[PDB]
């Protein structure tokens, strides 16, 4: 019953910028640690963000840490996020998934649970 | 100076003598109740720096930004041209809102320092 | 995996005993012992809290009672000590010619008062009631005090009118309120609020009868410690009010003497045109209305097809065997066997004859008698019946008036409160761990 | 909701209120008497939580592992299905278990503070 | 050993129950004062250790160097073949001096850390 | 040796008529007063 | 033997034994006690 949409852009130039975004439903949002992944067309998958279940927190991996940025609206039920300068490298699906973080009075999470369709960003 | 002694001076001034003060803040039934009281005092506000994350100081920065309204005065008349009284005047219909806020800063701030303390 | 977190502020309590004060807005009763009200208090709903209530072990009674007291004693220290009084008296009967409840009552009594100089005597002419006055053998007598106690003389500025005390936690404790329409003043109550301070309770002093105060929202509850023992008083809370009217018809003039340097006695001088017999109407349909609902629901106790017989009161002082209440500052003692006769198997008032005595010994105490006053003129007041206070004396039950103990009379009230201490330090496992 | 309002709710709701209640701690000989002991009580739940390392903390995390005998369920069913009133009484014959492990776990870390400050 | 069990012991050997005793500082008009007197030197003290920079402490370390002329005495004469009332009459004559360096020692020490934090 | 601190640039509002210190003087005197005639002798017996 | 001097011959000397000394005491006299009211609520007890 979740459903995990990805909307956003598709190709863009270097140097541009785009902003993603999730729609979330069959679950309470506000309660699960939401984040990224990408998967380059010919590659594996690479965790991309993570951002925590309040949205204060968010991790990045080095190769995106000063360009990207999550954030997410629980009101709204919607995660985004926005990629600035766009290189080559930054080809990929990218999937929105819920886990791969806790909560400290919650169990551990530490895996990915459900994920989306996915969206294509190309450069 | 002395207690009070800086309490003509700039808040920029001022502000090197905290310790002159704090000290003299702790140093018959109607002269038990006012030591009663006077400790009472000292403990409310002393609970409000606590809650606030400031336990062992006299000078602690926050996370809540200056809202301008609440003065939009440079930092260079303040410091350097006005003293306490006088800003305190100034500000004393703002206070109830800025300590509400300081409040929610660190009821986040706690939080998110126990979320960091979750990740293995 | 998991880590002791130590939590400060945790939303939990524990039952105790604290002092409370008191909050109020000359009189016996004063607001310069208390603190200002809070013109906007405020009660916080526990959506989700029950909690076990016994209002028969309730530590706020004794509190108001010990208080009460207190309040009273403070306020006839400055007054006039009466020891002047302990005197021979030749009494003989003001209206002898009478044929009304009153023969025998009302005695002309005189005796040689001391005055402001020590050298000098007063002849002094009263008017006693005959409960206040012994035969010790015109005839001689004593007043009524003089074997076991001496007399301070109220004084006659400060009103004995009830003012409602809220009574409020210190800090670190909480009040919480039951808010339930069917609590029987034990067991359960699963609307419970938090308040800081409790509604304003008046300190109406009576028997039997309890006047003014709160009533029952949705029925007449049956109140008690056991119900199947005897012994325990039922505290029967109406849903409706029955009014009682009193009056004090005869229209006293009141005299003053000095009998001391700075001190002064007020007694009744004469009575100004007939002299009528003091009474409370109580109308006939309310209060069979009542008795009705009451025997209702004592059937719920007992069971059904069981009779409910009320009758008089029996033995002791008119303390206990009568209606004791102060009306406009003169103490009455109604009959009330008027109000209590009948048996029930499964405009028309009634006057209740009442007395007056001006020697009060309050509080079922030994050794601290009072003098009241008179009062000018006719004095007439209107009062709400709240509760009853029963007594249990087969298929027939038999119950009678009963009362004395004030902290029943408080107890009835202070039911729905209990005070709480706030234990706002806890722990709990977390998966947190400090960084060492 | 106010002060108590969060104690029907669940722990992990209940959690977020500490400043709500904290703040309602300190705000006629036997009312002077009574003012003095919530001072000392207040003051006595103040110098624990500085003995196990809580200064101006509502939530602290410590280094007690849970010893599971203390209470053996879930997170899942603690923090989400129950109240603090009924944690309180499930382990209140652990109280005083806990609360000295704590006090030796300070004692351990706070010497080996000094011993890492002797290491030039 | 319990309260004041560690009072002929060394300083070094006696360091280790400062909360056995610390838990004993808290722990009728005329004893109404006295229970506030307790009180109020309960907060003198805590008041010094908050100025000093040393809040939720029992040991804290500090700034100021010993200056030899208050004890010239090895560290091995010290802890471990000395009671600390020995001590305290050995320095009762430096300890308001040590005190006030100590004072002046966090102010410095205070706005040098809001300086570090207005680097952006 | 009690001290003052002058204070070189602070200006204050004075009213002497609303300087609740008078008011404690007063019962602090009067409730002195009192105190030094309770235990004392009783002159009831002069009024003759 | 405690004393403030010993040789000041002003103060007292306590002299704390290390056994007790027994000692019996008694009021032979069988007396019969009466009781008068004196005043309102006050009574005098002696011996009759
Ligand atoms: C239950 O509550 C009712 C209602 O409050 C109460 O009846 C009321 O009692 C008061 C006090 O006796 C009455 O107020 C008096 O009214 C008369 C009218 O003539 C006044 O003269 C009185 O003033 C004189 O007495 C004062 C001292 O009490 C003096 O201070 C004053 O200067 C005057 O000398 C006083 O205002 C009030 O009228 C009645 N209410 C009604 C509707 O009659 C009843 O007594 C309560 N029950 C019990 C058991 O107390
Ligand atoms: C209250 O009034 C009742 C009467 O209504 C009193 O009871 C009566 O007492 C007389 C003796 O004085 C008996 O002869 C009557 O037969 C009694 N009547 C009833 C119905 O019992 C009662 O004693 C009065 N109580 C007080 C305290 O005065
Ligand atoms: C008072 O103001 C003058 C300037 O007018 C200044 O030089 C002096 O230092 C001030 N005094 C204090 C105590 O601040
Ligand atoms: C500043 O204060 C005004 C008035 O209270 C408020 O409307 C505004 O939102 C505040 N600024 C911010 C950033 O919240
Ligand atoms: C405040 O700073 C601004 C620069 O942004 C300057 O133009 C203005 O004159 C300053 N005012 C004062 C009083 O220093
Ligand atoms: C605070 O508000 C009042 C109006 O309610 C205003 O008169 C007063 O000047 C304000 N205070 C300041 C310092 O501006
Ligand atoms: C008052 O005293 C006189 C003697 O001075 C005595 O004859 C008289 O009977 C006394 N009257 C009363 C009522 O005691
Ligand atoms: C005097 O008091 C006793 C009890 O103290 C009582 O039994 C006795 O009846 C009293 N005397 C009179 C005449 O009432
Ligand atoms: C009051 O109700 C409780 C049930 O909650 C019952 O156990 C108790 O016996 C009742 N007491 C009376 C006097 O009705
Ligand atoms: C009083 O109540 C108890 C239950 O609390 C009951 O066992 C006892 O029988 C009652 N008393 C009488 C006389 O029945
Ligand atoms: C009492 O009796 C005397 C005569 O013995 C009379 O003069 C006096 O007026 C009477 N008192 C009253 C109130 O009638
Ligand atoms: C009491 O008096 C009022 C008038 O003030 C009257 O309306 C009412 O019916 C009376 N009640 C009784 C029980 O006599
Ligand atoms: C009055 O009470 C009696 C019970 O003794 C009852 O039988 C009668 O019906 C009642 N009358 C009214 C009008 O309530
Ligand atoms: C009569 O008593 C029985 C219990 O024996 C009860 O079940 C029934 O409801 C009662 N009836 C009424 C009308 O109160
Ligand atoms: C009134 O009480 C008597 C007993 O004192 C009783 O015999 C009589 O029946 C009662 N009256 C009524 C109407 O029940
Ligand atoms: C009592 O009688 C006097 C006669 O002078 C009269 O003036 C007064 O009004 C009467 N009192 C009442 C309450 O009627
Ligand atoms: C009696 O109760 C009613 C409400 O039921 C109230 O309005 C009225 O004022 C009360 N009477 C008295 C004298 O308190
Ligand atoms: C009370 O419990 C209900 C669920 O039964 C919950 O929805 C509600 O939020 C709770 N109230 C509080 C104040 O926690
Ligand atoms: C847990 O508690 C039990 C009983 O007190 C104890 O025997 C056991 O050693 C404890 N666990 C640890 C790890 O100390
Ligand atoms: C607790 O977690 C275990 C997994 O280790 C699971 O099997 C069990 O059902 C859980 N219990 C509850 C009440 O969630
Ligand atoms: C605490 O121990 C007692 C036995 O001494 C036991 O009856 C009680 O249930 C225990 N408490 C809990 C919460 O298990
Ligand atoms: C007392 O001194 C002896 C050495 O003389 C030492 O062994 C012992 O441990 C000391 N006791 C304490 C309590 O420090
Ligand atoms: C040590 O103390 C002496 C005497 O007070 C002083 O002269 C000396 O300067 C101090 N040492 C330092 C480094 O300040
Ligand atoms: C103190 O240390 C010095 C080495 O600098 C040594 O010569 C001296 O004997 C030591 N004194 C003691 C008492 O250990
Ligand atoms: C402190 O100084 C006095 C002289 O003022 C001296 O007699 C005393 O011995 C000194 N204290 C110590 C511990 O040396
Ligand atoms: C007590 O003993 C001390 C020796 O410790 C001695 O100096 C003193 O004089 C003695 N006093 C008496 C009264 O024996
Ligand atoms: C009292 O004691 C002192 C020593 O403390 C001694 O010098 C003096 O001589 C004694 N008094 C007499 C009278 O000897
Ligand atoms: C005292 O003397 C009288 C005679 O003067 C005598 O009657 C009385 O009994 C004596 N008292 C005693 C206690 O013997």
């Amino acid at each position: 019953e979740v459903q995990l949409v990805e909307t956003g852009g598709g190709l863009v130039q270097p140097g541009g910028s785009l902003k993603l975004s999730c729609r979330a439903s069959g679950y309470t949002f506000s309660s699960f640690a939401m984040s990224w992944v990408r998967q380059a067309p010919g590659k594996g998958l690479e965790w991309v963000s993570l951002i925590n279940d309040r949205g204060g927190l968010t991790f990045y991996v080095d190769s995106v840490k000063g360009r990207f940025t999550i954030s997410r609206d629980n009101s709204k039920n919607t995660l985004s996020l926005q990629m600035h300068s766009l290189r080559d490298g930054d080809t990929a699906v990218y999937y929105c998934a819920t886990g791969g973080m806790s909560s400290a009075l919650q169990s551990s999470k530490y895996y990915f649970d459900f994920w989306g369709q996915g969206a294509l960003v190309t450069v | 100076l002395g207690f009070l002694g800086a309490a003509g001076s700039t808040m920029g001034a001022a502000s090197m003598t905290l310790t002159v003060q704090a000290r003299n803040l702790l140093s018959g039934i109607k002269q038990l109740q006012a030591r009663v009281l006077a400790v009472e005092h000292y403990l409310r506000d002393q609970q409000l720096l606590g809650i606030w994350g400031c336990s062992g100081k006299l000078i602690c920065c926050t996370n809540v930004p200056w809202n301008s309204s609440w003065s939009n005065r440079n930092l260079s008349e303040i410091w350097d041209n006005m003293t306490w009284l006088q800003w305190d005047k100034e500000i004393s219909n703002y206070t109830q809102i800025i300590y509400g806020l300081l409040e929610e800063s660190q009821n986040q701030q706690e939080k998110n320092e126990q979320d960091l303390l979750a990740l293995d | 995996n998991l880590w002791v977190t130590v939590y400060y502020g945790v939303p939990v309590w524990k039952d105790a005993e604290t002092t409370l004060f008191c909050a109020s807005d000359h009189n016996v009763w004063a607001t310069h012992a208390c603190v200002p009200t809070d013109p906007n208090p405020q009660e916080i709903h526990l959506e989700n809290v029950t909690e076990e209530f016994n209002m028969w072990k309730n530590n706020m009674v004794e509190q108001m009672h010990e208080d009460i007291i207190s309040l009273w004693d403070q306020s006839l220290k400055p007054c006039v000590k009466l020891t002047p009084l302990c005197v021979t008296l030749q009494c003989t009967n003001y209206t002898p010619n009478l044929t009304s409840m009153m023969r025998g009552e009302l005695k002309n009594c005189s005796f040689n008062m001391t005055t402001e100089l020590r050298d000098k005597k007063q002849k002094v002419y009263s008017l006693f009631y005959r409960l206040d006055v012994v035969q010790i053998n015109n005839k001689e007598y004593r007043l009524i005090n003089c074997n076991t106690s001496a007399i301070t003389q109220a004084c006659p500025k400060v009103s004995f009118e009830p003012i409602p005390i809220h009574y409020c936690a210190p800090a670190g404790f909480a009040i919480l309120k039951c808010k339930d329409k069917k609590f029987n003043g034990t067991g359960p109550c699963p609307s419970v609020s938090t308040v800081q301070c409790t509604h304003g309770i008046k300190p109406v002093v009576s028997t039997q009868l309890l006047l003014n105060g709160s009533l029952a929202e949705e029925e007449v509850i049956i109140r008690s410690e056991n119900i199947t023992n005897n012994a325990k008083n039922i505290l029967v809370q109406l849903n409706t009010p029955v009014q009682i009217n009193c009056t004090r018809p005869n229209n006293n003039t009141v005299k003053s003497i000095r009998i001391g340097p700075g001190q002064a006695f007020y007694y009744t001088g004469d009575i100004i045109g007939d002299i009528r017999m003091a009474h409370c109407n109580v109308s006939k349909a309310t209060w069979n209305e009542t008795l009705g609902k009451v025997v209702k629901q004592l059937r719920k106790h007992f069971g059904n097809n069981t009779i409910i017989r009320f009758a008089q009161s029996s033995g002791g002082d008119l303390e206990v065997t009568t209606h004791s209440f102060n009306c406009g500052g003169e103490f009455f003692y109604c009959n009330t066997s008027g109000l209590f006769n009948s048996t029930w198997i499964s405009n028309d008032s009634i006057t209740l004859p009442c007395r007056i005595k001006q020697i009060i010994n309050m509080w079922q105490r030994i050794g601290q008698a009072m003098y009241a006053p008179p009062i000018q003129g006719v004095i007439r007041c209107v009062s709400n019946i709240t509760g009853l206070i029963l007594t249990r004396d087969s298929t027939t039950e038999t119950f009678r008036p009963g009362g004395g103990d004030m902290r029943d009379n408080w107890r009835s009230e202070l039911y729905k409160y209990k005070v709480v201490k706030i234990e706002p330090l806890g722990v709990a496992p977390t998966r947190c761990k400090r960084r060492v």
